[PDB]
């Protein structure tokens, strides 16, 4: 489906992803933890009962089958995680996630109240535009003749250098802030 | 409310959970030990594994970060990560 | 007369000095939250001495003290009004706020802005205050919009989660169209009466009064959230803890109600109104409750069970039976805000965990909020000399010996048995049974404000119900002569829901699987009504909006008609003058032709 | 203090208390401690300022208008006759709605004060707003934004129209 | 069997009960192939605009101002006036004017003939 | 009324022999002083109005407007000069100049007893906004901006001058105080209802009608912000003057005359507020939200009951304000981010949350919370066409609906959500854009406490 | 705001209030209706004739 790194979704991939949803929506169905597991244990004998087959189309219209066995017997609401997507508490803390360059903007009274913080952030921005010319060179170089096949970033190869485009996804807020 | 984390402690725990699965002896496994190879696991043991563990630690893996995760160091990294311990 | 009506003002007075002491703050509050629990303590006492002087002798006023506008005839004053009901509403929701605040205290502990979020609540409680006092239209519309405001900002409380603005956004649609129906009556009083204030409605008593009437039915619907704009009250679960168990259970939601208890002289001479009232509070209660049933989200079982309660208040309301609907406000309060202010605390023990079928095993490890749910949901359940007795019996026992609606009558027992079932599947899947949440456990509830808050309004869930019930003088004729069958029929209900929930769960616990029905689905999805209409209602209205309004009718047709087609007209003829080839010939015939014509056609040489 | 004759008021009947049990009533000790603590230093403060307004006095009037002729004596298209006539309309007109609520804040109180017994003891007030409502009506409804003494004038007229011709075809 | 899952306009049909799905022909390969190669370029572009240190300000977005161009500064010169369109603009701009139009009228005209009668109760209506 | 105008003529030198640096100063502190002089004309009369000279009186209903001018004129000023930084010298004091010329034109036309001054004055209005929108406008179709308001305006308004003096050879006089008294009935024929059209279609486009409104969101878009502020606040309310004034000359007839425009305004605001639920550009959202309030405005004086006509004046007051407000909001967003569209800058409340304060009352304010004045004058007009016809309160009552939906759909879209990554240049709010919110709202919510004063003259 | 809040009775408000309890009060004592239903007397009225 949607892959940063992939084009396309294997069919290990998606009896493996169906496979954890059915026992997701069993586990919403049978709410005590030893029915789950007699019913769990059942889900698990059903899918190693097909394990062992060649035949493409017959594997095929087998996910195919168990696909719509699912949609037939899905809870109408099943258990979400609280900070998984449609959570009780899902991105409830992203009006706290201020971004650090709102830093640089700060008056220098208030800035005086943290003196070895401000100073680390002088040497942490100055790392980071001493590194940014070599990173973006190591990335010109390794991105083939018409553009990038997927999304995977390369690392740095050398010694002494960071791994291009770094600073966004190591200065990111941290869950709880 | 909601105590800290750190690296020995999740550690820890997941090396409590892998140890009382049944499937894998006690005495064989390790930090860095992988899972097809080493321990001779399906892939379907390998997505009950990851279930347990995001039972253990109450928050879900995606399925596209869930495939990678084949030794419990890389689970220990990536839990580490999400949860942003020793800060 | 000189220490009721100083007490009265003073204790709106007093509310409102923390918002004043606030705005004028310049360095950081010592301790902001303290001094607003405080505040609110005093204020439930300064109002508490004006009603036991309402007990001792039963003086009402009225204090029109500031003149404000004179529009003509019509004359604007700020009029406030002690009566029954604001003497009987004005400390109980004082006392619930001041439980709800110090519950806030401990559990908005590490929020970064809990001096706004007080600010917010104390806001809201000075709205709702203004709102029960109010003596005209006008300042009870204030009210009634302020209280919107406020739970617009109360349950988008986390601004950054898109949910949450949802919610707030479709509370305020549905408020809307309950503010429709009170423009719609106050436009009525105005143009038919030649008033606002309450005294002269009361005293002109228009007998063709159907239209304002089913105004304020429609306001009623809006706010209380009856059949038809009910979602909007299980939606609005998404804001804090402390919002759902003050405004959408004890406080906001009872303001339709409280607004057609204040006009019972205008529905007490209208079997019509009356009518519409019952139907549409029977249809409320057994359409959540059945809705309740099947949900797994603790806080939207306590919302359905709100709402099927505030079902019940309109259903009381149609047998005119509003002094009964007063007091089974008032009752249901206490035990509903503290329900939900446990299933806060077991909400926070567990990690931000809502859901029912993570519990479980709560018996022995939270027995405090153990204790105060049980009590909770029996005084809720109607138990026998609890404070739910002495309002919800008398409310089923008028209902059986009316002249009523069978059908209404018939729903409003079988959504007293599905209270009934509800109840015992939050007890049964919340505290019985064996733990089923994450392994790490951080249970602990060994906080002095959870203890104390939760403490009080035990007290008041155990005593309150008598003690009202045994003060407030007699409204009403009540009838006590009835056949045994009716006299326990509440009863009955009641513990037959009781048993057939008990074999519910037990048939839940067996080893065996069963595929789900459309009952099941037609319960748990709400009844198919928010995913028909929040996708049906925005998708036509918004496809109106651009495919009609902003493309069709002016970026097209108003543009085509008058500035295009004239702009093109005088183009064309601009082109057609100005294209002369430049040859005197032509221009000397052209001079022969006008000559020729002014002389023959025309007749200009005449 | 108001005039007790365009606001009345019936005489203040209120019973003797009777306590029939042994507990003491906390109304009264509150009463007592809002004599002590309250009363007496807000009337000593009204004493001092009441006496600091003694000590210099000056009045203020009420302003008289003397009637001039009205629009029924102006010739037509005469700025200066209709000018002081419409203005003597308008003043009038403000007078009669004040009177309008007078009348209104009379009926409100006697349906706050009579209690429960409202529907019986009202019947004076409730008359005296009918019939100054109807004469209100009458004079000055359905004359638009742009309403002067000429337009109240002919609406005047047509009504008398109307009436003579209604007690033309009863003869 | 199961009942068959029928789509709406307001409920599409779910990704896993698509048949074009599962589809593995070298095709639908390529074209995935293509789509991802377009979407990573993209992507490239951005994050190159985005974590350079001497950039303060809007990384502007090309599809964005296409699109608000596309809503506002088209409709008129892609407008071909034709029997749909004047259709369209018949039933939804002169519509429901006429309609509010004979309802109002219908209504003021009962009010005014009730009114000159003395049938209309307007006992104490001196505010308009 | 030449306590008002001579010092206002008076500016134009202050600002042309000022410093380089001094002119916002000099110009921002005489306006304000001027601005509090202008209270002296309340002194109002329960009977009679205010009458000065032979050519200018100000009753109840020109002194809310006349104030709101010379309030609104330091706001301008001090609203207009960041974008004007870089600006030379000289057409930094040519904008000073034409700011100063609007404000004399405007406090000359609410004071004009003559009919024809009074026109006079209005149609002078025209050039020095058009020639703000077309030479400090930022756009390219600034110049079709000024050409559609210039010919929307001046192809309704000749008609209105062939009527005026129509009214003059006729009648004798224009002036008001004299037609007052000397007034008499139109009655029913093809002329007089060409004679109600064209007295009617300037202000009916100046205000503007449905259907007639295709300059305006063209003319507060394409402007710079203080002619967006002058065009939203002020140049509306030119029509809801004229027809208040001119509706005394067009009686009985205006009772079937204003069926048509009625139904025009009624339908006109769901569609405009429709429109708004469906923008992408906030100005242009605050401009339909302009067009359905002048709507209202419009079936309020069109009904002519004096409820209705207490809602206009209080709307129109209260809606210039507002407007004004928001139409500065969205410059300070524009300043941020150099871009008008509405989905680009979000979660901005994480940034600026006083910012997001004001905006949140502006939103409330716009919505008609009471008891702001707003909700005043849509409660009187509401009540009015009630009184007129009982299925007007199944529209108001759907307009409302859609006016909460979209100003709430305006605050939760800037100033809710997750914030925008790649826009880094989120600079702290001045203490000068707080200081013109402040000035915006302090006096919308003090005039709540004393309503009476914006009530119109027939309070 | 002071100045607006001690304007000397904007429109004649409260003279209007006082005027309309002195009219009251001698229309009440003795026995006048309070109000009539014609503005000006009929007596100085010359209806059309018909
Ligand atoms: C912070 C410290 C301040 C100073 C502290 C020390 C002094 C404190 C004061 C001591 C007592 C002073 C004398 C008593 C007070 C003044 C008495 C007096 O004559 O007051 C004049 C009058 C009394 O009314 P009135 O009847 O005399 O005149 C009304 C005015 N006209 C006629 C023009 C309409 O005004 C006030 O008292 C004003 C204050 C009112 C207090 C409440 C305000 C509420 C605002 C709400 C706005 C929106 C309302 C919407 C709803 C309206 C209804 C539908
Ligand atoms: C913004 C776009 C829309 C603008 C709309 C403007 C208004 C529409 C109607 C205007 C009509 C023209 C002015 C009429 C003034 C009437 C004054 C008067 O005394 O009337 C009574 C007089 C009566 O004549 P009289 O008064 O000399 O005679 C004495 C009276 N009787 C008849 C009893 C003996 O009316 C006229 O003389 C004719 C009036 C009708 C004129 C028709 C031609 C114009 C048609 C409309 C053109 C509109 C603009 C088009 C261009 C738009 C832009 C491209
Ligand atoms: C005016 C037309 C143009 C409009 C734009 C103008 C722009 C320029 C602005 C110039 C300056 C401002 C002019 C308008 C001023 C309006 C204000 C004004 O003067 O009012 C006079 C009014 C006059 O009131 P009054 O008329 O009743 O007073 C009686 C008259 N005297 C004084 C002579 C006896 O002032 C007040 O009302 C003040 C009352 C006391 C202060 C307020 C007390 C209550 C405050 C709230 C308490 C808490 C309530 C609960 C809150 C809960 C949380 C929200
Ligand atoms: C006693 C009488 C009883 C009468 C009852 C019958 C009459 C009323 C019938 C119901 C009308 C209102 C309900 C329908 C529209 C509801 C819109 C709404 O708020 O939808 C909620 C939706 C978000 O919620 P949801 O989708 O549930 O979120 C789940 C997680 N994503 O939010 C959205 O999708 C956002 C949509 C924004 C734009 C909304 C556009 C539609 C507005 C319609 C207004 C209609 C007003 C009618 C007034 C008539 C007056 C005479
Ligand atoms: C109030 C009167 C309470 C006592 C009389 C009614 C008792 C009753 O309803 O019992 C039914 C049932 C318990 O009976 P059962 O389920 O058969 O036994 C469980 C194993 N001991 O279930 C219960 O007793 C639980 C529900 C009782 C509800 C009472 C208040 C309503
Ligand atoms: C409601 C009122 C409806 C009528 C309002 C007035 C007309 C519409 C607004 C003014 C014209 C708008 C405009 O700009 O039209 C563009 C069109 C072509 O302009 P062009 O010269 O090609 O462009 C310059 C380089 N882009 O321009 C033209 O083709 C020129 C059109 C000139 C029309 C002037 C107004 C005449 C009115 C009286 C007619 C008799
Ligand atoms: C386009 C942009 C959006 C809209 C902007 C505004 C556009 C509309 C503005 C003008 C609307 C039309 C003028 C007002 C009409 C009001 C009703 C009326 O009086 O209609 C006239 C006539 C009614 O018939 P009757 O009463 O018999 O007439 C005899 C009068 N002596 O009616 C008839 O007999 C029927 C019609 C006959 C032709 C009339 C032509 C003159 C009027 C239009 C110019």
């Amino acid at each position: 489906a949607f892959l940063p790194s992939a084009a396309y979704l294997t069919h290990q991939q998606k009896v493996l992803q169906l496979y954890k949803r059915a026992l997701r929506h069993l586990e919403s169905r049978c709410v005590h933890r030893d029915k789950y597991r007699y019913f769990a244990c059942l889900l698990r004998a059903r899918f190693d009962e097909h394990k062992n087959e060649k035949d493409m189309v017959k594997a095929t219209q087998l996910l195919r089958e168990a696909e719509k066995e699912f949609w037939h017997g899905q809870h109408p609401q099943p258990y979400i995680f609280p900070e998984s997507p449609g959570g009780t508490s899902y991105e409830r803390y992203e009006c706290y996630k201020v971004p650090e360059w709102c830093l640089d903007d700060w008056h220098p009274s208030e800035k005086a109240m943290y003196p070895d913080y401000f100073a680390k952030r002088e040497q942490w921005k100055k790392l980071r535009r001493e590194s940014w010319e070599r990173e973006v060179k190591q990335l010109q170089e390794e991105t083939p003749v018409g553009g990038p096949r997927t999304e995977a970033l390369p690392p740095a190869r050398k010694q002494g250098d960071l791994p291009p485009l770094w600073w966004h996804i190591v200065t990111r807020p941290r869950e709880r802030p | 409310d909601a105590p800290p984390l750190t690296l020995e402690g999740i550690k820890d725990r997941v090396l409590y959970v892998l140890k009382l699965y049944d499937k894998i002896d006690p005495e064989k496994l390790s930090v860095n030990s992988h899972f097809m190879k080493d321990l001779g696991l399906d892939s379907l043991d390998q997505v009950e594994i990851i279930m347990a563990m995001e039972d253990e630690f109450g928050f879900e893996i995606p399925d596209i970060d869930a495939e990678k995760l084949m030794c419990p160091q890389e689970i220990v990294d990536y839990i580490a990560d999400k949860k942003d311990v020793y800060e | 007369m000189n220490l009721f009506s100083s007490l009265t003002l003073v204790t709106l007075i007093l509310l409102t000095m923390p918002i004043a002491a606030i705005n004028f703050n310049t360095h950081k509050f010592t301790n902001y939250p303290l001094y607003v629990k405080t505040t609110i303590s005093c204020a439930f006492i300064t109002s508490m001495i004006p009603t036991m002087m309402f007990i001792h002798t039963g003086q009402e006023m009225i204090i029109s003290n500031w003149h404000w506008l004179t529009i003509q005839t019509l004359k604007l004053s700020l009029s406030f009004k002690m009566d029954f009901f604001s003497m009987m509403f004005v400390p109980v929701a004082l006392f619930v706020t001041w439980s709800i605040m110090e519950f806030s205290m401990w559990y908005m502990h590490s929020d970064p802005n809990i001096n706004q979020f007080f600010k917010y609540l104390l806001l809201f409680l000075i709205t709702m205050l203004i709102l029960v006092t109010a003596n005209n239209l006008f300042q009870l519309f204030i009210g009634w919009e302020g209280v919107g405001i406020m739970s617009f900002l109360l349950i988008g409380w986390w601004y950054g989660r898109t949910d949450a603005n949802t919610a707030a956004l479709q509370a305020i649609l549905y408020n809307r169209i309950g503010d429709i129906g009170f423009i719609l009556a106050m436009a009525w009083f105005l143009i038919n009466l030649n008033t606002w204030d309450l005294q002269q409605i009361f005293m002109l008593n228009p007998n063709d009064s159907n239209l304002p009437l089913m105004g304020l039915i429609l306001a009623a619907t809006g706010k209380s959230a009856q059949f038809g704009l009910h979602p909007w009250l299980p939606s609005a679960m998404e804001g804090p803890t402390p919002v759902s168990a003050l405004l959408h259970s004890s406080t906001m939601v009872v303001a339709g109600i409280f607004l057609l208890i204040r006009f019972y002289p205008l529905t007490e001479n209208n079997k019509f109104g009356q009518s519409i009232m019952l139907c549409l509070g029977a249809m409320t209660t057994l359409f959540t409750a059945m809705c309740a049933l099947t949900q797994n989200d603790i806080k939207k079982i306590i919302a359905f069970s709100t709402s099927s309660q505030l079902g019940l208040m309109m259903v009381t309301i149609g047998i005119n039976q509003p002094h009964l609907a007063f007091l089974h406000i008032c009752t249901h309060a206490f035990f509903k805000a503290m329900l939900f202010m446990c299933s806060g605390s077991i909400i926070h023990s567990l990690n931000d965990e809502q859901d029912i079928r993570k519990m479980g095993g709560l018996f022995k490890a939270m027995p405090f909020t153990t204790t105060a749910l049980i009590i909770g949901s029996l005084a809720l359940t109607g138990m026998p000399f609890l404070t739910g007795f002495y309002s919800k019996d008398l409310i089923i026992e008028s209902a059986n010996t009316s002249y009523t609606n069978a059908w209404a009558l018939l729903m409003t027992l079988v959504a007293t048995s599905f209270t009934a079932i509800y109840s015992t599947r939050i007890i049964f899947f919340a505290l019985l049974g064996q733990p089923r949440f994450p392994t790490l456990i951080n249970i602990n509830e060994n906080n002095p404000f959870l203890i104390n808050s939760i403490k009080r309004l035990l007290i008041g869930s155990l005593f309150a119900g008598f003690i009202i019930s045994n003060n407030i003088p007699p409204m009403t004729i009540p009838q006590m002569t009835m056949p045994h069958y009716l006299k326990m029929t509440a009863l009955t209900v009641t513990i037959l829901g009781f048993i057939l929930a008990l074999e519910i769960s037990n048939t839940t616990h067996y080893l065996k699987f069963n595929y789900p029905s459309n009952t099941f689905k037609f319960s748990n999805l709400l009844g198919y009504y928010p995913t028909i209409m929040h996708r049906l209602t925005p998708y036509m209205n918004l496809t109106m909006s651009q495919k009609s309004a902003s493309s069709l009718l002016d970026l097209i047709w108003l543009e085509t008609i008058l500035p295009k087609t004239i702009s093109l007209a005088q183009m064309k003829m601009s082109t057609t003058i100005t294209s002369q080839k430049g040859l005197i010939k032509l221009y000397f015939l052209s001079f022969l032709i006008t000559i020729l014509i002014s002389t023959t056609l025309l007749n200009f040489h005449e | 203090s108001w005039d007790k004759d365009v606001y009345p008021e019936p005489p203040r009947r209120t019973p003797a208390p009777s306590p029939q049990t042994s507990l003491p009533n906390p109304i009264t000790y509150l009463t007592k401690a809002f004599d002590l603590l309250v009363d007496r230093p807000v009337t000593l403060v009204r004493e001092f300022i009441e006496r600091q307004h003694a000590k210099n006095k000056y009045y203020y009037y009420h302003r008289e208008f003397r009637r001039v002729p009205d629009i029924t004596e102006c010739h037509e298209k005469d700025v200066l006759c209709m000018f002081e006539a419409e203005m003597q309309w308008k003043r009038d007109y403000k007078v009669d709605q004040e009177i309008v609520n007078i009348i209104q804040e009379r009926l409100k109180a006697c349906q706050q004060r009579e209690g429960e017994s409202h529907r019986q003891n009202c019947a004076k007030e409730l008359q005296q707003f009918t019939q100054v409502v109807k004469a209100y009506q009458d004079r000055y409804h359905d004359l638009g934004a742009h309403y002067s003494a000429r337009k109240c004038l002919a609406k005047q007229k047509q009504r008398m129209l109307a009436e003579r011709k209604a007690t033309k075809e009863a003869a | 069997s199961f009942p068959k899952y029928e789509p709406s306009r307001l409920a599409s049909l779910p990704t896993t009960l698509d048949p074009a799905e599962y589809d593995i022909s070298s095709e639908t390969r390529k074209a995935q192939a293509e789509r991802l190669a377009i979407r990573s370029r993209l992507k490239r572009e951005y994050q190159l605009q985005y974590n350079d240190p001497s950039r303060r300000g809007v990384v502007e977005d090309p599809a964005l101002i296409r699109w608000t161009c596309a809503r506002s500064a088209n409709v008129y010169p892609n407008f071909r006036p034709n029997t749909k369109t004047s259709l369209l603009g018949a039933l939804f701009g002169i519509g429901p004017l006429i309609f509010w139009y004979y309802v109002f009228k219908t209504d003021r005209d009962r009010k005014e003939k009730l009114i000159q009668e003395g049938k209309l109760d307007r006992t104490f209506n001196i505010s308009y | 009324m030449l306590k008002y105008i001579i010092p206002t003529m008076m500016l134009m030198p202050l600002t042309w022999l000022s410093k380089n640096s001094m002119i916002w100063i000099n110009t921002t502190l005489h306006s304000l002083l001027i601005s509090l002089t202008s209270l002296l004309l309340l002194n109002q009369f329960g009977d009679n109005s205010l009458n000065f000279s032979l050519t200018f009186f100000s009753d109840s209903l020109s002194t809310p407007l006349l104030i709101l001018t010379m309030w609104l004129l330091p706001l301008m000023l001090m609203a207009s000069q960041h974008h004007l930084s870089k600006e030379n010298l000289a057409r930094k004091k040519l904008f000073i100049s034409m700011l100063i010329l609007l404000q004399l034109f405007l406090i000359m036309t609410f004071t004009a007893t003559e009919l024809i001054f009074f026109y006079i004055m209005f149609e002078a209005t025209l050039v020095p906004t058009l020639i703000i929108i077309t030479r400090w406008g930022n756009q390219t179709e600034r110049l079709n901006a000024g050409l559609y308001f210039l010919f929307y305006t001046l192809a309704g308004s000749l008609p209105l001058l062939v009527a005026l003096i129509y009214i003059q050879n006729t009648m004798g006089s224009l002036n008001f105080l004299i037609l007052q008294y000397w007034v008499q009935p139109m009655p029913n024929s093809w002329s007089n209802t060409f004679m109600w059209l064209a007295c009617m279609m300037a202000f009916m486009v100046k205000m503007p009608l449905y259907g007639l409104h295709l300059w305006l969101p063209k003319a507060h878009v394409e402007a710079p912000i203080a002619g967006s502020m002058v065009l939203a606040a002020i140049l509306l309310k030119l029509g809801g003057y004229g027809m208040m004034r001119i509706t005394l000359l067009l009686n009985p007839i205006t009772d079937f005359m204003a069926y048509p425009f009625i139904m025009l305004s009624l339908w006109g605001m769901i569609m405009t507020s429709s429109i708004c639920l469906r923008q992408t550009d906030l100005k242009s959202l605050i401009a339909y939200s302009s067009v359905s309030h002048m709507a209202l405005v419009i079936v309020a004086i069109l009904i002519q009951t004096p409820w209705s006509y207490m809602g206009a004046t209080a709307l129109m007051i209260a809606h210039g304000l507002t407007s004004s407000m928001l139409f500065c909001l969205a410059n300070s967003n524009y300043e941020r981010v150099h871009s008008r569209t509405m989905i680009l800058a979000r979660g901005l409340q994480t940034l600026l949350p006083l910012m997001a304060a004001w905006w949140l009352l502006a939103s409330l304010t716009n919505l008609a919370l009471p008891p702001s004045i707003n909700l005043i004058g849509e409660l009187f007009v509401v009540m009015s066409t009630f009184s007129w016809s009982n299925i007007t309160i199944i529209l108001m009552g759907l307009n409302m609906v859609i006016t909460a939906l979209y100003s709430l759909y305006m605050l939760i879209t800037t100033q809710r959500g997750k914030h925008t990554h790649h826009i880094n240049n989120i600079l702290p709010s001045f203490t000068r854009e707080n200081a013109l919110m402040s000035l915006h709202m302090l006096p919308l919510l003090l005039l709540s406490l004393n309503p009476k004063i914006i009530l119109g003259p027939l309070y | 705001s002071t100045f607006v809040a001690y304007l000397p009775d904007y429109r004649m408000q409260e003279w209007a209030r006082r005027e309309a309890e002195r009219l009251v009060k001698y229309r009440e004592a003795h026995g006048l209706p309070l109000m009539e239903s014609n503005c000006f007397d009929p007596s100085k009225i010359q209806l059309p004739e018909d």
